[PDB]
RNA sequence: ACGACCGUAUAGUACGAGAGGAACUACGGUUGGUGGCCACUGGUGUACCGGUUGUUCGAGAGAGCACGUGCCGGGUAGCCA
RNA sequence: CGAGUGGCUUGCUACCUCGAUGUCGGUUCCCUCCAUCCUGCCCGUGCAGAAGCGGGCAAGGGUGAGGUUGUUCGCCUAUUA
RNA sequence: GUCGGGUGAGAACCCCGACGGCCUAAUGGAUAAGGGUUCCUCAGCACUGCUGAUCAGCUGAGGGUUAGCCGGUCCUAAGUCUCACCGCAACUCGACUGAGACGAAAUGGGAAACAGGUUAAUAUUCCUGUGCCAUCAUGCAGUGAAAGUUGACGCCCUGGGGUCGAUCACGCCGGGCAUCGCCCGGUCGAACCGUCCAACUCCGUGGAAGCCGUAAUGGCAGGAAGCGGACGAACGGCGGCAUAGGGAAACGUGAUUCAACCUGGGGCCCAUGAAAAGACGAGCAUGAUGUCCGUACCGAGAACCGACACAGGUGUCCAUGGCGGCGAAAGCCAAGGCCUGUCGGGAGCAACCAACGUUAGGGAAUUCGGCAAGUUAGUCCCGUACCUUCGGAAGAAGGGAUGCCUGCUCCGGAACGGAGCAGGUCGCAGUGACUCGGAAGCUCGGACUGUCUAGUAACAACAUAGGUGACCGCAAAUCCGCAAGGACUCGUACGGUCACUGAAUCCUGCCCAGUGCAGGUAUCUGAACACCUCGUACAAGAGGACGAAGGACCUGUCAACGGCGGGGGUCUUAAGGUAGCGUAGUACCUUGCCGCAUCAGUAGCGGCUUGCAUGAAUGGAUUAACCAGAGCUUCACUGUCCCAACGUUGGGCCCGGUGAACUGUACAUUCCAGUGCGGAGUCUGGAGACACCCAGGGGGAAGCAAAGACCCUAUGGAGCUUUACUGCAGGCUGUCGCUGAGGACUCUCACUCCGGGAGGAGGACACCGAUAGCCGGGCA
RNA sequence: CGUGGAAGUCUGUUAGAGUUGGUGUCCUACAAUACCCUCUCGUGAUCUAUGUGUAGGGGUGAAAGGCCCAUCGAGUCCGGCA
């Protein structure tokens, strides 16, 4: 047979790629020696062509400037902190240890001083849940429980553009021009409706895969298609 | 539209021109690469032995 | 508001189009000031008539049940 | 190169209780086929004559173009049904 | 039950054609066969008549229009000698 | 095209005049690519040119392209290459990371040129006049000088400023016409220097509690109007430039609508609409320098691509010439171009054919099917059903009007803008040509716009929004690479990957036995290393002990693959078909039965329906809107038909010139029969038959064109499949190495990752190298 | 009632794109995919020029086994090869 999309895929190619030339900003947490003196005051609010949500334009101190990425309700002329002794205030960049506990948090890191990793996009937050000497535990969106380093920097408040999920695409015209913000190929072809050389659901006289859908782990790429390693499927039981 | 004498109409696109290192038109002036003699792909020059028959 | 869509999409879209879309538009109490002049600029961005405060929001809504929730604790 | 049918008289007669109901022959017409012809009716008739829209030749007069007549009305000969 | 004729249906066979003899139905145009549907002439009748029924000679001429269906076939309608 | 004429040995087609035509987003003008001398001149006709040629893109010889200010050159874009580094058995191979360079000629950014004259051929290049830019030198000024501004930007609507053009009025110059007195052309003049400034922003004054303002949104005591002011635009106005230039002459002035250009306001985004060089910021004189490359011509029904002087294909700007009208529409006409979509002569010019016009009465009877053709039509008024997701349906349907002429009214600043009124009046016909919908109903399918088999399929197929399930916390899931490495990703669950279903609405039953996936697991099974026994002075080898993933076994799961019966008043194998829909695009029987409709209806629709063999995201039902999708009905219309006729244009036919191809074992005037390998012009018997030629429609040569696609055969091929055979990647798992200190555990020093770093997390694991077991059509 | 001017919105041979029917014309063509009429789209998932990237068991694919220079159920060239 012929290699499927997911394949294609891999190898980079122009088709699959993003339009970072596209791209505004890396937004990652500023790097802070230490004490924690750092303060700038947000110059502008930009839209983010990588993320479809607002991106706040700060000027610091020392001269710097850099897009950061914005949590709701933060706009020109408020005054943002970055270090241990910032102002517990929505905007404001502190480890989780100087955070205190039930307050919602965004951009948080995975390893302390890698920039901010985890809530990042529009709406989402992490909740701080518990504070230690060795780590502090957080809810990501997902729902997952997340054992930190309480050294682990992060963003107080919720992501803007929370809602953009709400309101329906209702025509292929509009998530085109979503998808040609985004490394995908769109629109999607189902593998029933191929050849059976196209891919492993492909052939038949009439569109239905050929074995079950749900495929192992272990499945090599080429024919790791359909529901992988599901432990269910369905939505009764 | 058809690939034959239709399709033949926008043919106005240059490629091979003459080649500074071997004077023949292969030098691929978007490639910047001679597929007659490798000018800029190698300094050695491009020859195979499938060029001939293999007892020659 | 979903006229611009006529005849087409059905019911529920072009429904919680109009919806979204109206509270959208409606008139927005401003945090600097306190006038209703606050319009939406672009996906989540958002800006005061009157005073010029331009500040981010939810992506349709000025604020959000998640962004209030922020304040409180 | 002619085939077939209908109608009238025969006749409300022969036959038959009645109901019903022929023929020989003589006529008139129809249908299909055939050959020919155009006085008549009909079609055509970018021969011709007229009306008239747009535009061009300044108007007028008189003309060109609008697909092999712009369009509309009438239509001779011939050819035709 | 027995004897046949035909070569329209079907089957059988594998002679002919695989360096190709273009399909079904329809159409159009031409010729033919008779086992005759009508028309001519006849015989019988459970032939009064009228209308039929069965049979004989006979291939000159005729055998048309339509509704469903790709249909051939067939079903149906109204005309018809 | 035609009649004259010119040149010439020769003229239908080379040139001149006249008459007649063709082209209007092109058949005109300027160009990109591409061509490459095709451009100009002279001389020619052997070649080329669909005939001819005195002509030519042909032949030969000469000639022709002139730049500080037009392009290139410079900048950076997607991206490319080079070097270093690393990989690789290796390289002309390979990803990343650094550095460098390359990457835009119409059409990205960008220092500066306008007007006229000139040649056979160049021209913002030459020449004349005027102007401008950059660098440098000298002199003077200046010490400022880098923050900032610019370069520099999306889609939709719209105001204001305003030039060209077009038109109107009046004047002047010239032409035309001659029943009038109308019609046409012209009435010029740059770059540049100087000056003017509307919009936006801001300042002062002022002091609105309701006013100010707009096409619209809107604005304000956080200070509205008004008044004054700062900054501030045009490729625009004005003055110079200009007793420059140009014109035979006049050598105008006002207006309207206003492309270009300038400057504002509004709206939209699950979409956010380049960068760099450079410039400004930052004066003036005088002088010097401004090199290098391109520059001809074609740019197409003959200069390009398509073998051709090919009816094909091929980007940009001229989108403002006149009438017309809504119009960049038709039709007609300028400017400009052309008679080279390049063979002619002749015949009332037959048959037949291509395009096409008109046909009486009938009116779809034609046909698989109204295929083909036709009908309708522009604009205003009236009026408009079912259904519906309330948007729509809808231009539903149906009805009326429509010209010219005279005099007017209304809206507006006004138009050579628009809406009406009264009177008069002509035709068969007033959207008079042109332009210009036929309409209605029932059913099936897909919701919709969109996609597709370049070259027989445009569809119901694909996509789609919407619905749903699966994987993954990022040192992730998924995927590419042998490796070094990489896409996703300037991304982080409101994410993105992998799949299914396919708008909305009402819904989506039962089944986990098999198969798949996943989880668990006492016990059973489960490889290699190490370990133990036997064996061998060692070794091969035999056995044992321990036992990972996996399997057995257990459980979960069907919007996983799929299933939803036979029998009787349970059995196979888990369940035994729920809502719905149903003779279906699924129903064999079958033209099912009843009804509607028709003279007649295997059709269509409705009802019934035991469904050969319907049925619920293998989605079921249903549905407004949409459709070059399938079927059916009606009105209207008609040469589709009854049944054909006449005509128009190009052919056909005859003449001059040019001049192929297909095809050919031989013989050949055949016909009827027969025979023969069973389908004979050629054999046999007869019949017929004087030769040659022209036109015809195609009966035969099992006509010509193709070593049958069908079918079979060959120990043929290939693409595809899978629980076929055998293997190979890949994933999981144990073990050895890297690998270290004190059956579970602690630690730090290798190693890995995070962190600019200090340092943090992790850590003998992971990675990597090796081997073993399992899965493994992903691939061979 | 007006204003406003939305839309994968409608009419439209505007430009431009496409290609339903005629199973017309052609079928030793004008043409190895053409001609005419008819027809669809025509503010958007639009069309288009130039530049640039992806390469052969590999691309690319709103999926037709479509397309990758008249070549595709595995391009083309030469070689293996007689
Ligand atoms: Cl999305
Ligand atoms: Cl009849
Ligand atoms: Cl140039
Ligand atoms: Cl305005
Ligand atoms: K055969
Ligand atoms: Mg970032
Ligand atoms: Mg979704
Ligand atoms: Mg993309
Ligand atoms: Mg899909
Ligand atoms: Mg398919
Ligand atoms: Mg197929
Ligand atoms: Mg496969
Ligand atoms: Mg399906
Ligand atoms: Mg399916
Ligand atoms: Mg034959
Ligand atoms: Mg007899
Ligand atoms: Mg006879
Ligand atoms: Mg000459
Ligand atoms: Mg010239
Ligand atoms: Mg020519
Ligand atoms: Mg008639
Ligand atoms: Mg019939
Ligand atoms: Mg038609
Ligand atoms: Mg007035
Ligand atoms: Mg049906
Ligand atoms: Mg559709
Ligand atoms: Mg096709
Ligand atoms: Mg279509
Ligand atoms: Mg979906
Ligand atoms: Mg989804
Ligand atoms: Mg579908
Ligand atoms: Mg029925
Ligand atoms: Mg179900
Ligand atoms: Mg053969
Ligand atoms: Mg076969
Ligand atoms: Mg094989
Ligand atoms: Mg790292
Ligand atoms: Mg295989
Ligand atoms: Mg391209
Ligand atoms: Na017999
Ligand atoms: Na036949
Ligand atoms: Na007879
Ligand atoms: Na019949
Ligand atoms: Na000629
Ligand atoms: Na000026
Ligand atoms: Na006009
Ligand atoms: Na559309
Ligand atoms: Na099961
Ligand atoms: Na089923
Ligand atoms: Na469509
Ligand atoms: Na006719
Ligand atoms: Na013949
Ligand atoms: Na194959
Ligand atoms: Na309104
Ligand atoms: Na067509
Ligand atoms: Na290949
Ligand atoms: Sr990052
Ligand atoms: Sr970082
Ligand atoms: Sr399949
Ligand atoms: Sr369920
Ligand atoms: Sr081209
Ligand atoms: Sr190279
Ligand atoms: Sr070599
Ligand atoms: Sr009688
Ligand atoms: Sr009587
Ligand atoms: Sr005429
Ligand atoms: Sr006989
Ligand atoms: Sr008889
Ligand atoms: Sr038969
Ligand atoms: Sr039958
Ligand atoms: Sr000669
Ligand atoms: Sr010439
Ligand atoms: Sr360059
Ligand atoms: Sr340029
Ligand atoms: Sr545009
Ligand atoms: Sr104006
Ligand atoms: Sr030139
Ligand atoms: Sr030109
Ligand atoms: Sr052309
Ligand atoms: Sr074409
Ligand atoms: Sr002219
Ligand atoms: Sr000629
Ligand atoms: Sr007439
Ligand atoms: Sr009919
Ligand atoms: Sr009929
Ligand atoms: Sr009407
Ligand atoms: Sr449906
Ligand atoms: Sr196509
Ligand atoms: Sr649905
Ligand atoms: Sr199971
Ligand atoms: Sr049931
Ligand atoms: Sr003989
Ligand atoms: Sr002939
Ligand atoms: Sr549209
Ligand atoms: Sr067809
Ligand atoms: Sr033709
Ligand atoms: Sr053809
Ligand atoms: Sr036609
Ligand atoms: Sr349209
Ligand atoms: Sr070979």
């Amino acid at each position: 047979g012929r290699r499927i999309q997911g394949q294609r895929r891999g190898r980079g190619t122009s088709t699959f790629r993003a339009p970072s030339h596209r791209y505004k900003a890396d937004l990652e947490h500023r790097k802070v020696e230490d004490g924690d003196v750092i303060a700038g005051t947000v110059v502008d609010i930009e839209h983010d062509p990588a993320r479809s949500a607002p991106v706040a334009a700060v000027e610091f101190e020392d001269g710097d400037r850099r897009l950061i990425l914005a949590p709701e309700g933060v706009g020109v002329g408020d005054e943002l902190q970055v270090g241990v002794s910032a102002e517990i205030a929505p905007g404001n960049t502190l480890p989780l240890a100087e955070i205190p506990e039930g307050v919602p948090v965004c951009n948080v890191e995975s390893s302390p001083g890698d920039g901010g990793k985890f809530a990042r996009a529009s709406g989402v937050n992490a909740q701080l849940l518990t504070h230690d000497r060795n780590v502090a535990v957080v809810k990501l969106p997902s729902g997952e429980m997340k054992r930190l380093d309480p050294q682990c920097r992060a963003t107080i408040g919720v992501v803007a553009g929370g809602g953009r999920t709400d309101k329906p695409f209702v025509k292929a015209g509009n998530k085109h021009h979503k998808m040609k913000a985004r490394g995908t190929k769109w629109p999607n072809v189902r593998g029933v409706a191929m050849n059976a050389v196209d891919h492993p659901f492909g052939g038949g006289g009439r569109q239905h895969p050929g074995k079950p859908k749900s495929i192992s782990r272990n499945a090599p790429p080429g024919r790791k298609v359909g529901d992988i390693a599901s432990k269910r499927t369905g939505r009764g039981g | 539209t058809g690939a034959g004498t239709p399709s033949q109409g926008k043919k106005n696109t240059t490629t091979h021109t003459k080649c500074r290192r071997c004077g023949e038109k292969s030098y691929h002036t978007k490639k910047k690469v001679c597929s007659s003699c490798g000018f800029g792909k190698s300094a050695k020059r491009r020859d195979y032995e499938w060029q001939s028959k293999a007892g020659e | 508001s979903s006229g611009r869509f006529g005849a087409r999409y059905g019911r529920v879209s072009r429904r919680r189009v109009a919806e979204i879309e109206s509270e959208m538009n409606e008139d927005h109490a401003c945090p600097n000031c306190g006038e209703d002049r606050v319009d939406r600029q672009g996906t989540g961005i958002w800006q005061c008539s009157y005073c010029d405060y331009k500040f981010t929001g939810g992506s349709y809504k000025p604020e959000t049940p998640g962004g209030k929730t922020v304040r409180r604790s």
